[PDB]
């Protein structure tokens, strides 16, 4: 029999097509996109105030709930509900490095603070990561593990 | 707060194949409207006449300074001639 221990994939994958938006997402341009806003995503620059009332101008128009908070924020079950959705992780969900959000005008981010309704562009930016890879099917034996 | 609509419903079913007259719906969110939140576009404080105002007392504050240094340095050619022409004088001497 024969080894195949600890050596090679470095001729190989500080590859070029990975970062990847002109054409993929191309060849699906034209729709509308599933049930998906804000959750938060434009910015801004100071607020012209102190600290305070701070308090009282930023959850008061957090002012009224919306009717189902739908599909970024899960928590707590144990596995193969990564394999049967009740629920949603998926379609914001298939391979992290190109990951696609909704997103507003790629807001002129930053600004001041008050409120208009939601147009995106396509897409870049790199989840360079990889390993809590993504994800819904997990246990703590493999890395309290890599320790 | 509703538009004027003289007509109210129509009927005559959505087959497929048989579109004709493309006209273009009004396309709607599925989200109850109250949270299409309310139109705020707020002012910086900081106004087109405030920001001249600082920084012309910038502008000021820098001149003076501008005056020190060229005061300083205006005094190099009078150094200058108060310094050599005593040695010049002294050469002369010889």
């Amino acid at each position: 029999l024969t080894q195949l221990t600890l050596r090679d994939a470095m001729g190989t994958i500080c590859h070029s097509s990975l970062l990847d938006v002109e054409a993929t997402l191309v060849a699906l341009r034209q729709q509308h996109l599933d049930r998906q806003c804000y959750f938060g995503v434009y910015v801004a620059e100071g607020t012209e105030d102190t600290l305070d009332v701070q308090m009282g101008r930023f959850m008061e128009t957090w002012a009224d709930m919306m009717p189902h908070h739908p599909h970024w924020v899960n928590e707590h079950l144990t596995i193969l509900q990564f394999i049967a959705p009740s629920n949603p992780r998926l379609r914001f969900e298939l391979n992290p490095a190109f990951d696609f959000f909704v997103a507003p005008g790629d807001v002129d981010l930053p600004g001041p603070q008050r409120p208009p309704e939601a147009m995106p562009t396509v897409n870049a930016t790199l989840r360079i990561i990889n390993g809590n890879i993504p994800v819904p099917l997990c246990p703590i034996s493999f890395r309290d593990c890599r320790g | 707060m509703d538009p004027y609509c003289p007509f109210d419903a129509l009927d005559v079913w959505e087959h497929r194949r048989f579109i004709v007259a493309d006209s273009r719906n009004f396309i709607t969110p599925e989200f109850p409207r109250d949270f299409w939140m309310s139109p705020v576009f707020n002012l910086p404080r900081e106004t087109a006449a405030e920001q001249v105002v600082v920084l012309q007392a910038q502008r000021t504050a820098a001149a003076a300074a501008l005056e020190n240094a060229a005061m300083q340095a205006a005094e190099l050619p009078v150094d200058i001639e108060r310094r050599l022409r005593p040695i010049e004088r002294n050469v002369h001497e010889i």
